[PDB]
């Protein structure tokens, strides 16, 4: 799906010159979905998780807006899907088919978030919109704010690439491990710091975001209650 | 009657359930959710309650309990079906709405959701 | 960018007659494994892993007419499929000394054959994924005169304005120690637009802090990549690598 | 008489791309549509409701099973028996099948009764 | 009765249910929340418990139940209406309290939380 | 009766893979199809319903821990009883045993009553 | 009755739910749930066991059974109460237990643990 998704705190001054960069190089399939090489465990993730759809962006700013501990202003930034973007579901089912188990409370989120994950950092050319968005305290609502445009994107025509992602590493166990999540059931791959976030030297300091495990979650939607 | 009368029950189409609210009232429970606009744009709330023990529309709470309850910790776009002018109690007018909660869809994004609608 | 791939020198030192067992052993070593290296910037490599197979697709090439091979060397066995990419120039098979290549995960978009100014010279070969170019360099073990110049040549090479988005970083041995480098960049006021990248110990065994990278600072998160020598094989020898810091 | 029968018919390789739950006359009806997993022919639309229809004792156990196979976006095969709510109006509506029957299937057999 | 009953049911805001407890009382199962401030700010951790043989706020008890879990394991901030004095056994009222969990409302707003609220 | 008299048979360390739901007669049934993690076995089939068999208490604790089982990967111990259906087309479709018992297994010991 | 009678019901503190069986006994649902010191200080596991049907805690069956199979999907640390003693039949002790699950409280920090105490 082309025109993908990323909620930053950074201005479009600073996304729009610096860009979203990988914060590491842990390219397992198994911890991105969990989110243990995101932000809350060993934060190496080789990748840079943006939704695809819009509401997620209003999920993921309702999330941060809501704590009373951030300060800052959030901006949706619209990212061409080159050839480097992948969506969960085609890998996780190479994954399953070389003989790895996803559990039904990581498929149920690979669903939930609508996660297109890029390999390499995100180009400047890539980033076509920034808007802000204001939160009215008063109203609890966020609104939509100025839409500024790039002019540094370059508006070539692609779509994000339907298949497997390159050089996944082999599958292990079934762990059942801790799936991190935030705000309405957002990956914890949707955070501000699962990118890097020192842009030019300069560290941004905003809230550390607190998560919880998400399979109590799941586990009370999957099962009426 | 039914959710999709059009004629009795309004609904409101891409929505998000944001507050849940859930409590005792008159030796029954009720629920109710304040459901906004995705794109912050009516900027004024959906309130709708759904109270067990009273009503026409009380052998659908459980069900539109554990709906609800799915609608609210993901936030996925909904169509909520309610009932206008249902609930009595005034301060239960007053700080919630008179809508009662009947119906829960499931919005595929785009402009189409599954379930009764106008034409 | 530039940082997203973890890219190592490995230069040879030659051992009296080892070439294809170091080769072998150590680059599949080097390269296997969840902390594989990326791409391997392996200089004066000379002769050839003796499993790197033929058949290479047809190249142009670009720029330069020297025909660049892309032996795909599988590293796996039938089941796996852990198949590289090594670009090499056959500039002389019979001294095989001074011989360039490059070893890489996933096929080159493009290859790029550059040389200095001067003629006399042999080019620094360079491979490029995308935006993202890794070139392969080798300099003269009499001190060096010409690192200035191969980074002089590699600007205005990538200063050309279609080419300008292009991130660039160059790795293999200078023969040079970074301090002088950076003094006589600082002479001729080339001081804020490449960065240095070196170790804080010496590389060699006689304590040389040669092998080391000059990267572009135009490239976004191009301080992110930093050069660090890597644990000790003690395998009389060891190659330098630009890991990313961690954030 | 049961999920399995002649008269019940069923889709495979399918997964419910959508939800509804609501009420139709002192009952609890719910609704799924549901689509080819990689994409092919039209969606097909299941209802069950809580008092009414000989499907009254499966009401529970459909809701929580088609829930399930919703958020998890698991591949399963849907059984249906075609014409059994007599309203017209839920019929322009949601649809005239009833949901007898989920089952979760697989890449290319699958678990459940199966027609000869 | 009913939750927003100000005069009667108290509540505090922006709390989160930091421990949950399950258990049975006189032939009646009953669970209780332990909340804390979101804000970080210093109160005593209110104590709220519900069991479901007993009070006039049996009816919504497992209303009240799986609520109050899913505020437990997402740590969301919760206004926690309660009912003083309403158990009366002492070992009961030592160990927990002799608040009664009536109602449970979500106050992702960082102003105020959806619900009755006193004037 | 009870899981571990000796009529009921175990088989541990399996996985469930696929899960049926449906209405047989005036009850609700639900069946599981487990097969063994290491693989090279015959998947074992069991099926419980609410209103038929000496099990019927047991159907909705059955039915929410098979659920909780198959969307965990966790290998499990399936008791079953043979035997416990009549219906021949029902035999025929999906099996005669009777989910009577759901344990979790650990490496080496499962969690049950063994013998 | 109640889980901190004390004078019966004993808790182990800072548990840990590994393995989850259920089952039918006697006409009656069963759950039986083995729980081990998250901190491996070794201890024989204490392995709980609970009946629907049989025994004097049967009304907090579902909300036990419900309790531990939301205490074991996030092996958080746990206390558990049991009361000793309390199931007869000898093949059912003679590989679960005689303990009987009565109450389960969650517990954080490595230091105390909401519920029923004993100084």
């Amino acid at each position: 799906i082309d025109f993908v998704y990323r909620v930053d705190p950074n201005p479009p001054d600073v996304i729009f010159r610096d860009g979203f960069s990988l914060l590491g190089y842990n390219r397992d399939l198994q911890q991105l979905i969990s989110g243990r090489s995101c932000a809350g465990g060993s934060s190496d993730s080789r990748y840079i998780v943006t939704t695809s759809d819009i509401n997620k962006t209003y999920a993921i700013a309702r999330a941060y807006y809501s704590h009373s501990k951030f300060k800052g202003n959030l901006y949706r930034y619209k990212i061409r899907a080159d050839n480097n973007f992948y969506s969960l579901t085609p890998s996780v089912n190479y994954l399953e088919s070389q003989g790895g188990h996803f559990n039904a409370y990581e498929k149920s989120m690979i669903r939930l978030q609508s996660e297109y994950v890029s390999t390499l950092s995100i180009l400047p050319e890539n980033i076509q919109k920034a808007v802000a968005l204001v939160y009215d305290s008063s109203t609890g609502q966020i609104k939509d704010g100025t839409s500024t445009i790039n002019t540094d994107y370059v508006s070539i025509s692609s779509v994000s690439n339907p298949g497997v992602i390159p050089f996944l590493p082999e599958p292990q166990a079934n762990t059942q491990q801790r799936i991190d999540a935030f705000g309405s059931l957002i990956s914890s791959c949707f955070s501000i710091y699962s990118v890097c976030q020192t842009h030019r030297g300069q560290k941004t300091e905003v809230y550390k975001m607190p998560f919880y495990d998400a399979r109590p979650v799941i586990q009370f939607i999957i099962s009426g209650n | 009657e039914w959710t999709g009368d059009y004629e009795n029950i309004g609904y409101f189409s891409h929505e998000v359930i944001s507050e849940f609210h859930v409590g005792q009232i008159d030796g029954g429970a009720y629920f109710c959710i304040k459901a906004v606009k995705a794109d912050g744009s009516r900027s004024t709330p959906l309130i709708a309650c759904s109270v067990s023990n009273e009503s026409v529309w009380a052998p659908s709470f459980k069900v539109l309990l554990e709906q609800a309850r799915y609608f609210y910790v993901t936030e996925q776009s909904v169509r909520i079906y309610y009932d206008h002018n249902v609930w009595t109690n005034q301060p239960f007018v007053n700080t919630f709405s008179t809508n009662a909660l009947v119906g829960l869809s499931s919005c595929s994004a785009a402009t189409d959701c599954f379930g009764p609608g106008k034409p | 960018n530039i940082s997203d791939y973890r890219v190592m020198t490995w230069n040879l030192q030659g051992s009296s007659a080892s070439t294809e067992s170091k080769w072998n052993i150590n680059v599949r070593q080097l390269l296997s494994g969840t902390a594989g290296v990326d791409i391997l910037m392996v200089q004066e490599a000379g002769a050839i892993p003796t499993s790197a197979v033929r058949t290479g697709r047809h190249i142009q090439p670009f720029g330069v007419g020297i025909p660049i091979d892309e032996y795909t060397w599988n590293l796996g066995t039938t089941r796996r499929q852990d198949i590289r990419y090594i670009y090499y120039s056959p500039i002389d098979v019979g001294a095989r000394r001074v011989n360039l290549a490059i070893v890489t995960r996933r096929r080159a978009d493009n290859v790029y054959v550059l040389r200095p100014t001067t003629v006399a010279s042999r080019p620094i070969i360079g491979i490029g994924l995308g935006n993202d170019v890794f070139l392969t360099t080798h300099a003269l073990a009499s001190g060096g005169p010409d690192a200035a110049a191969i980074v002089r040549v590699t600007y205005n090479f990538f200063r050309t304005p279609q080419m300008r988005h292009l991130s660039w970083l160059l790795g293999g041995d200078f023969n040079r120690a970074p301090d002088r480098l950076e003094s006589d960049l600082m002479t001729e006021h080339l001081e804020r637009l490449v960065t240095i990248i070196a170790p804080t110990e010496p590389t060699q065994i006689g304590g040389n802090i040669l092998d080391y990278g000059v990267i572009v600072d135009r490239a976004p998160y191009s301080q992110r990549v930093e050069a660090l020598r890597n644990p000790q094989l003690a395998s009389d020898h060891y190659p330098v690598a630009f890991e990313a810091q961690h954030c | 008489e049961w999920t399995g029968d002649s008269s019940i018919n069923y889709y495979s390789d399918e997964v419910i791309s959508d939800f509804h739950v609501g009420q139709f006359n002192r009952s609890a009806y719910f609704c799924i549509k549901t689509v080819k997993k990689s994409g092919e022919g039209t969606p097909i639309i299941a209802c069950a409701l809580s008092h009414d229809s000989k499907w009254i004792p499966s009401f529970n156990i459909m809701l929580e099973q088609a829930r399930n196979f919703y958020i998890t976006g698991h591949s399963i095969r849907v059984y249906v028996q075609p014409n059994v709510w007599s309203n017209k109006s839920f019929i322009e509506a949601l649809s005239s099948n009833a949901l007898v029957g989920l089952s979760s299937c697989s890449t290319s057999e699958c678990f459940g009764p199966v027609k000869p």
